[PDB]
C-alpha cells in the first residue's frame, strides 16, 4: 500500500488512432445491432 | 394550378400561388412563376397578309378575315383542316369546330396523339386521371410507366413526393432511370416488361396484387410515339 506515486501513466504512449483502434478490437465483442427496417429515412 | 395574376396599369407584374388544397396545395412551377415575361416578346399585335413579293405586311380585320372567308367558301368537306395548339381554349376550339362543321368537315386535331383504337375518346375515362391528384395520398402503390412526372407535371411529382414521405407510399417506375427527388424502384426501360407484368411472370405483379389501394399511371408522352396504342 502506498500513496506517493501516480498510477495513471499509461495515456503517456497513446498515439493518434489509440481509439479507433481500441473500437476496432472491441468490434468483436458486440451485440447484432437492431435494424429500423430501411436502409436510410431517404429510402 | 390556381393563380393570382397581380397587374398595375394594365400590365402583368407577376404570378403568385393561390391555394388550391386540391390541386396544387399552395405551390406552383417555375415555369408558371417566371415565364410570364415572354408575354411582352414575340406579339401578334395586328393582322398580317402575304404582299405580292411573298411577305407578311400588316392588314386590317375587315380584309384579312374577307381573304379568309373567300378562301374558306371555294373549298368544302375534307379540304378544310383544322390543328389545335396546346395553349387552346374550350370556347375557341367549339367554335373552330362548329365553324368547320358548317362546311362539313371533320378534320380537327391535336397535335398530341391519343389512340384512338376501340373506345378511344368516347369514353372519358380513358383518358382521364381518374384516381385525382388529391387521390394520390391515399394509394398504397403507384406505377408510373413511360414519364417524367417531375418536369411533366411538377405539382403531380410534388403530390407523389408527399405521399411518399408521409403515407409511406411505394412507387416504382418503367422507363428511363429519372432522378424524381425520391427513392423509387425502377423495373427498367423495356415496354415488354409491362406484357410480364400483366402475364404475373414478373415481380412487382404480386405486389400491386397485395396492395389495397394501387394506381397505375401512363403519361401520354409515352403515347406520342408509334406503338402508342399498345
Amino acid at each position: 500500500f502506498d500513496n506517493s506515486t501516480y498510477r495513471n501513466l499509461q495515456h503517456h504512449e497513446y498515439s493518434t488512432y489509440t481509439f479507433l483502434d481500441l473500437n476496432v478490437e472491441l468490434s468483436k465483442f458486440r451485440m447484432p445491432q437492431p435494424s429500423s427496417g430501411r436502409q436510410s429515412p431517404r429510402h | 394550378s390556381n393563380i393570382v395574376v397581380s397587374t398595375r396599369t394594365g400590365e402583368v407584374m407577376r404570378i403568385l400561388p393561390r391555394m388550391h388544397e386540391d390541386i396544387n396545395e399552395e405551390w406552383i412551377s417555375d415555369k408558371t412563376r417566371f415565364a410570364y415575361d415572354g408575354l411582352k416578346r414575340q406579339r401578334l399585335t395586328q393582322p398580317m397578309i402575304r404582299n405580292e413579293k411573298g411577305l407578311l405586311t400588316y392588314t386590317t380585320w375587315e380584309d384579312a378575315l374577307s381573304r379568309v372567308a373567300g378562301m374558306l367558301q371555294s373549298f368544302q368537306g375534307n379540304d378544310v383542316a383544322a390543328i389545335a395548339g396546346g395553349l387552346v381554349d374550350a370556347e375557341a376550339l367549339v367554335a373552330l369546330k362548329d365553324l368547320l362543321n358548317r362546311v362539313d368537315s371533320d378534320s380537327l386535331c391535336t397535335e398530341e396523339v391519343f389512340p384512338t383504337a376501340g373506345a378511344g375518346t368516347d369514353l372519358r375515362s380513358n383518358y382521364l386521371l381518374n384516381t385525382t391528384i388529391a387521390g394520390v395520398e391515399e394509394a398504397d402503390v403507384i406505377l408510373l410507366v413511360g414519364t417524367n412526372p417531375r418536369f411533366e407535371a411538377p405539382l403531380f411529382n410534388a403530390r407523389i413526393r408527399k405521399s411518399w414521405l408521409h403515407n409511406d407510399l411505394k412507387v416504382a417506375l418503367i422507363g428511363s432511370p429519372v432522378d424524381l427527388t425520391y427513392r423509387y424502384d425502377h423495373l427498367g426501360d423495356s415496354p415488354k416488361i409491362l406484357q410480364d407484368i400483366a402475364s404475373g411472370n414478373h415481380p412487382f405483379s404480386q405486389i400491386l396484387k397485395e396492395a389495397k389501394k394501387p394506381m397505375v399511371v401512363l403519361g401520354s408522352s409515352a403515347l406520342q410515339r408509334s406503338d402508342g396504342t399498345a
